[PDB]
């Protein structure tokens, strides 16, 4: 997974 | 709904109380009863909504994405229960899709808000998108693109390249191009060039302004080092 | 109830992908479904119920305190949602209490499985002290303390003392000694005995079954560590 | 917490 916007709650 | 007998301001006190608690579940029903409220959120008030969202969907999204693996290597129960999550995924897209259109994007006229919405728009149509099939998949795709698209007009306009809220939408579309639209080229030209035009500015910030925007491009740097 | 049209056999493997997906409310609702189909439970199976309800109330217990936390200092909003997340807790207490008493431990007649449940039983009760107030807090600890105590009266008869599941009740009732019913010298002298009874049995063993005992020794180990 | 046995989820 590629960095996105936020809570990185995957 | 639920939260209807409930206080606008105690429902956002519990909202707080419930992300230190790490309930996001309850986090997202507590914003959710304060969106319905009828009155515009603040920029705090915002960020709750988003934050709770966020974390609700990406248990959702980790634990498809696990399934699905689990069924591509298979390849009923596990496509059952691939489903069963599936649907539960896009039953919250669905809820958060709701209340931007009913009635947050329309009340929504400063920059930072309208953005802030449309931003959202893009991300809960792209991670519909991330679970469709077929062509519901190709309008699902463009409804994400159209709603990243006017957020982008918009914050080009409106607020400086080093703005948060700005760099942060442009790294969400540019691994839409990258991962749904599978345009790496446009990805990777927007990543660039969104990170170049924040460096160039980023003189005009006081020390919590250029960490809040530092802390954004270095996701920008991550995903190119992947990228390139 | 909601699972009853689901084969059990189905339920037990969509349990199982549940936990690859760290779904534990889902796992712990196919597994109560796999229960209440009224055949007794394998070892593999028995401990599908116990991860997933553990990770469940072990959620709920980590809010509870810091909800706890807060309104101690503050000292209606928190005590409200305070009270929400101790009735939810309450709640999967109750739905475990209630498999295991119709009719999981009447059924359960090899020590493996009576003690697996027992201990269970005073884990659930102790969960349930850990949030109660005052006489119900006498008969739940009392609950708690009869449950154990008759996991361990078999245990100590049946099973050698590197039996993992001799070995996790003695250090659960510990526990329970220490923090619920304020006998810290009793939980010290459990944890110790325990602890030198196993060590003395440990050349019986495969390398396997030395792994798995001496990881829960360790436990024993790490308290008797704070409490000395 | 002191350490009691299986998932340490809370
Ligand atoms: C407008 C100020 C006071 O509020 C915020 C701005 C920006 C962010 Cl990212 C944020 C995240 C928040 C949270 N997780 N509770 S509050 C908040
Ligand atoms: C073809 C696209 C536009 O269709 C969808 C598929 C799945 C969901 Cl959950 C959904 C939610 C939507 C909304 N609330 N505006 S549109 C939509
Ligand atoms: C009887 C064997 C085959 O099954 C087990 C024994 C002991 C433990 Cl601790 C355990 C945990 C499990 C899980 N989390 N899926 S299965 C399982
Ligand atoms: C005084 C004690 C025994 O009372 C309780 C308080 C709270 C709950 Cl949730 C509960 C659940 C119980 C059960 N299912 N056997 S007893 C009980
Ligand atoms: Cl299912
Ligand atoms: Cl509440």
């Amino acid at each position: 997974m590629f960095k996105t916007e936020g809570p990185d709650s995957d | 709904g639920a939260m209807g007998s409930m206080e606008r301001a105690s429902l956002i006190q519990k909202a707080k109380l419930a992300e230190q608690a790490e309930r996001y579940e309850d986090m997202a029903a507590f914003m959710k009863g304060a969106v319905e409220k009828g009155e515009e959120l603040s920029c705090e008030e915002r960020n709750l909504l988003s934050v709770a969202y966020k974390n609700v969907v990406g248990g959702q999204r980790a634990a498809w994405r696990v399934l699905s693996s689990i069924e591509q290597k298979s390849n009923p129960e596990v496509r059952e229960y691939r489903e069963k999550v599936e649907t539960e995924l896009q039953g919250v897209c669905d809820t958060v899709l709701g209340l931007l259109d009913s009635h947050l994007i329309k009340e929504a006229g400063d920059a930072e808000s309208r953005v802030f919405y449309l931003k959202m728009k893009g991300d809960y149509y792209r991670y519909l998108a991330e679970v469709a099939t077929g062509d519901d998949k190709k309008r699902i795709i463009d409804s994400a693109r159209s709603a990243y698209q006017e957020a982008m007009d918009i914050s080009k306009k409106e607020m400086p390249p080093t703005n948060p809220i700005r760099l942060g939408l442009a790294l969400n579309f540019s691994v839409f191009h990258y991962e749904i639209a599978n345009s790496p080229e446009e990805a990777i030209s927007l990543a660039k060039t969104t990170f170049d035009e924040a460096m160039a500015d980023l003189h005009t910030l006081s020390e919590d302004s250029y960490k809040d925007s530092t802390l954004i491009m270095q996701l920008l740097r991550d995903n190119l080092t992947l990228w390139t």
